[PDB]
């Protein structure tokens, strides 16, 4: 048996290798990005945005974020999904973005995911899996984004219910807002301190 | 074969989040313990990237940004295998890399080091591992560089890498170093790793039989990801 | 103090002339043994070079040939002391150096290696040691390079040096390597040297306390030349 | 006590560092060269030239040569000369040159040296000390150049007389020729094989 | 010689600020990492103290506070050399010392230990190092004493010292112990120091050849401060 | 090469050895103190005062403080100052004090320093370098005191600008007050917790 | 997979041409160094031999020359695998062997040793390795024999072998010995090989589990040839 | 990684195993030999012959020689030939022979090879690769045979041009002779001494 290769921080320039356009490097013809909606993609379009804060309450302006999610019917565009259901064929389910160097805001254009089977016959509430990389972070931090308009499903969600300090479950619920026809979910992440966001070892 | 969950990440084989010798970690590490969960379809699935989208020079950092001439520096090939902890090859994984040029300078807005910029070097590449888990890319060996942790801190030469493979649980970003670099023993970022055998797992080895005469040297570097266990009784994943 | 002759060169501390593993030596080495002679004024005298003739950048290989910008590569300072075998400092000795650029390429008509040329690097310098025998120069760390001995031979990174000091008998040309370079153990030119402790005398050491923050690393390298014995009885030199 | 730093070959590019103009590198304002005659230098001007041959009888086209000699009165321009005589003040006594890359010829413009004291009251015949560096040569090879028009002094020279195989003494005698007013001494060096030049450990 | 900055303090050769075994450090240590800066004239300058202001007994703790008789306890001389990390002597540095008397009792308002006060002992002294960096003072060997960390904590015997030398960056306060004291292995303040070789750098050694017959014993104790690097290229300090 | 001697706390009685009068010990004729103004000293007299607080917000009543500063023209009374300017000859530039055992207040009578050259041609804003020693502090803590009436110079100061969390720069600015003709600068130091003072590794 | 050149032969893993202890080499070794060249199609190609031309007893030295009875001597099977230096099997390689009989006598005009000739033994065989690189042949164990190097020289028992495989560059002739033979430590031909680990690579090992009851013993002997590197960037071969 | 199995001399009886008929052993029905021309083989028939000499100038009477060559159109009868051209189907391209025990002469009946691609777009002059095995030779010696009637192609040949001592290139050129209708190329090999044949590490 082998031991996993150890993690090391992404460092301050994680953009060169992961978002070359943000670093103004044009080497690739196809670039990976924060837009998961293709023209024929099914579901309700939503915009997910927020900021990541350090222990002084200051936003990280060098953070890199990725999300992984199911399609509108809660099927993952992955060979490991064993549901036997057909997934939306115009959906990658993943995206990547970095925070603006000045303001610290980050965002994704995606679709609100459908509910996915939980373990042993349970049903999970709609959620987006999110990971954070940055200088100072030795191992990417995993979290989840749930939706405040899904109170009923959230209450029965297996993962939220496995967090014994109930007061912290709320750090994982994004707030719905309706900006000019666009349904936006605001999700701020607090790495340390009060209202520190729950992080998972998955 | 019916697959179950990924084996648990061994926290003792990785750096801790709070490591006061790496100063930036002091305000960017959670004070609460991570909450471990039992895996679901969300953690054992991951996206798929098609090779069709990749350009011919995406794994050739020597040529992919070359405009007027070749970049200055040591020509090297880096290759190896990606496997899971049970020894199975990791096929079609997305490997992305990025590094500084031969001066230790990154082509990044925020890098003002006096080491010279190279107009013919970009410093980023990507590849998909093949069916045997094998990957190979060509580049210029990066120079070490100074940074401000303590005022005179210097990182040993390194190449940053990222892997997106079969399961989200396997997601990993790290960096590898080069056999013999004396700065390896002084780096506070490498010392965040608890054990000596894990520090050594980040060192790429000189592969002399694979040097290409009158052309390039070669380093061998293998990567191990978390692996899934097979299920023979109850399958609780769903 | 009346000086007598230089102590005898210890042939066992140097490579032999004929070393078949370094192929070029096969036709360029005498078949007869060298003829040892007793020293005369011819062997114990040497020329003197005045500092007035030296330019301000003669010991700054980073700047002395820079035209449009800085050369690409790892900024390093090399310093140390020149002493004779009895530990006395060698003052005002002419130290000349030359090397390849960061690609392992020499600015020489005969070098056609594919490693890129750097328009801002020349690769040669010179200095006089001071009264303590101390020297210091700044440069770009050279890259290793391939050459044809066996077809895939590679020299470890090195800087060539020459010394003209107080006596013609002390005349010496050699080269120093950098601590940790893995090619040091495979080089047929370094293996021409018989003993391990003498191979180590050509390795420059990382001098971390002397690194300059956000600027340059530093290597320490001392050189020992033959020394003269003092005479207290008959002086036969003349 | 310390051991001498070990010698290593000069290698194929010994010109970059020792004769940058031959390598077409202009970095120094003052360049060292093969001309030892300054306008006020005393003595008879002579030109010393030849070729260096390897074991196949082929000339080395990458060799670097240096010579060290006394002035016209046999006094060295060196603080270690203990003769108590004033040396020619317009004489460095040293020069360096490389062989032409095409033909292999090398040459120096110098002065014929005066006789220098030998050990224990003896007198040495006029000579020029010479050293050879090149790819393939692990340690610079020391030799001496004596003059054929100094037969009488050569016969009594201590160093030539210490070579027990008398047939080899002649490899150290250069031949005088008078080319258009120029007195030239031809000295060819044979590193290996028949008529191999005597080399000294000094 | 043009001086540049002091070499970086090696944080690994010193105790960390937060050391929970020394309880008082828990609320008196910063939670943020120190911010390292590049040095300026402010950090490389320091005040100068003239010897004229020093009294004749300022380095004689045996006599400088003696009123009716001599203090009770073991007569000892402490001497040694102050050098910088590059081995250069530190000349005219202000060395100040303070300690408890032979009972382990300090002449301080806040010290209520039952060990007896000595009416003829004060416990403080000062000296300037000479041109060789040498210092010498005479005193009574202090007794170890109890203090409240855990309720039964005992410090080994020690003499507190402070140095103000050539640069503000060199400012240092520490304490030295005496060879053989068994409490050295149990002290939580000494255990705040990470490495065994650095713990040993605080132990003063018995110097038997320097004992004065029928009078006093002698301990040897050297102190090393940070040192400045010399500059041979750009001088950015100003 | 040698390793620096390791630091150890000053301990609770740091006064015996460093301020014997505060410990009521009269052994020295000349005593070092917190008054840097001599009668002929040039510049504006200012009083610097404050308290040092621990993590519970309680003042340290056993702390020892020292400051190091330039004269009114920003020249240091030190042989290492390379400005080539004449320094005020009636200025030591250093002083030492301890906090009152009851209240925890400390103070110095000094002069407002002139601006000092920064690196590479820059100019530093007026500042006083300060170090703190006390039981519980294993290594003296270095900080700097800048002045709130020097907003313009502070904004361009190299060291303040090298602190990336801009919110913390303010912990280094003392507040000017004009008490009965005396210009006083209040500087409180918070070792741990909210508004923790920036400390430097110099 | 696009193949590039064979890795360079490591001259240090082979005997030198001039080895004065093996007297015949003195006049049959070049005085010039070999000239290394970059490989072309000429060096990476080799002929192909079809199995159809091989007889049924070509790998059975016990039976292939037997006329009236069986040859006298120890019945042994020799088998093993041929691989390249990267561990890949060498398929369909021509393996040819030849040896002396049980007396140490060769069936050769020039062999006049008094050891007896065996009318039923020839001493030569051949085989093609299979797809796994495996070969197997049967023979009589050869006896050691005397020869004139020094007058009383004796070779340990051995079987000569030759391989023609995929590339001309792989062409190799050598000989293997048998585990335990005491003459192995005295042979001047085996001592021409520089390192002990390479001398051991010529020793065939007793393979007890593969002995055939009441019939034959068995030795295991693997052979490693030079291997080709794969190309992922420029293919300069043509 | 594994180290290559070390070479050992072929020894004096290399014939038993490699040319059993020369040793008078009849064990094989199909015997490998020195005739590379089959009835339908294409190209000009040539005979290649010579002797191999040791350092005393005496011929080796126990040497074994093999050659490897391309067909008349310069295509190798080998699966590793990547030219994409059809090779002569009645051509093995390899042969083996031993020198006559009395005279030392060896010979092959073959075909003059066509020119083969060199590296990087170059063209090699027609050549035959040859290897020598014998008692006293620890590792088979590789050489090449070029043809004197191909002066123009030889002059541009990459391998001959990579031999820096130009005087030695001629040792690799065989001499054409026309004996009674047979075109014979005489190639003598000198292992040591004057006019020593160039040997390659391939
Ligand atoms: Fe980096
Ligand atoms: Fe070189
Ligand atoms: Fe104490
Ligand atoms: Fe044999
Ligand atoms: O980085
Ligand atoms: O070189
Ligand atoms: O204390
Ligand atoms: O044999």
């Amino acid at each position: 048996e082998l031991k996993e290769t150890p993690s090391q921080t992404g460092g301050p320039y994680v953009h060169i290798g992961l978002l070359p356009k943000q670093a103004n490097i044009e080497v690739f013809e196809h670039n990976l990005d924060n837009n998961l909606v293709q023209d024929n993609t099914q579901g309700q379009r939503i915009r997910l945005e927020g900021q990541v804060f350090d222990g002084l309450g200051l936003p990280l302006r060098d953070v890199l974020i990725e999300i992984w999610q199911a399609d509108t019917n809660g099927v993952y565009p992955s060979q490991a999904d064993t549901q036997g259901k057909q997934v939306d064929p115009n959906f990658l389910g993943w995206g990547r973005t970095g925070a603006d160097f000045g303001t610290g805001f980050w965002s994704f254009n995606t679709i609100k995911p459908g509910a996915v089977p939980g373990r042993k016959g349970s049903t999970q509430a709609p959620h987006i899996s999110l990971i954070i990389f940055a200088r100072g972070i030795n191992i990417g931090l995993h979290t989840r984004v749930y939706f405040d308009d899904e109170a009923e499903a959230n209450a029965k969600d297996p993962v939220l219910n496995s967090i014994e300090w109930a007061t912290r479950r709320q750090t994982l619920v994004a707030k719905r807002e309706e900006r000019d026809g666009e349904v936006v979910y605001r999700f701020d992440i607090r790495i340390q301190g009060e209202n520190e966001t729950v992080f998972f070892d998955i | 074969i019916i697959w179950g969950a990924y084996a648990q990440r061994n926290t003792e084989d990785h750096p801790p989040a709070y490591a006061p010798g790496y100063k930036t970690s002091v305000l960017r590490s959670p004070k609460n313990a991570l909450i471990s969960i039992a895996e679901t379809l969300s953690e054992v699935t991951a996206p798929h990237f098609s090779a069709d989208k990749f350009g011919p020079k995406d794994n050739d950092l020597i040529l992919n940004y070359a405009k007027d001439g070749l970049p200055i520096g040591e020509r090297v090939i880096v290759h190896g295998y990606v496997r899971d902890q049970f020894g199975r090859p990791v096929k079609n994984a997305l490997v992305e890399v990025w590094q500084a040029n031969a001066s230790g300078r990154y082509r990044h807005p925020n890098d003002q080091y006096i080491g010279a910029m190279d107009p013919n070097f970009g410093g980023c590449g990507r590849m998909l591992t093949d069916d045997n888990g094998y990957y190979v890319f060509r580049t210029i060996k990066p120079g070490p560089y100074p940074w401000r942790n303590r005022i005179n801190e210097w990182s040993p030469a390194h190449i940053h890498f990222s892997l997106i493979a079969d399961g989200w649980a396997q997601r990993l970003i790290s960096q590898f170093y080069f056999e013999g670099d004396t700065l390896i023993d002084s780096c506070p970022i490498l010392k965040t790793i608890p054990s000596e055998q894990q520090r050594r797992a980040l060192i790429a080895l000189e592969d002399k039989s694979n040097f290409i005469e009158a052309d390039s040297r070669c380093y061998r570097f293998d990567i191990t990801l978390r692996g899934r266990r097979a299920t023979y009784f109850e399958n609780d994943l769903t």
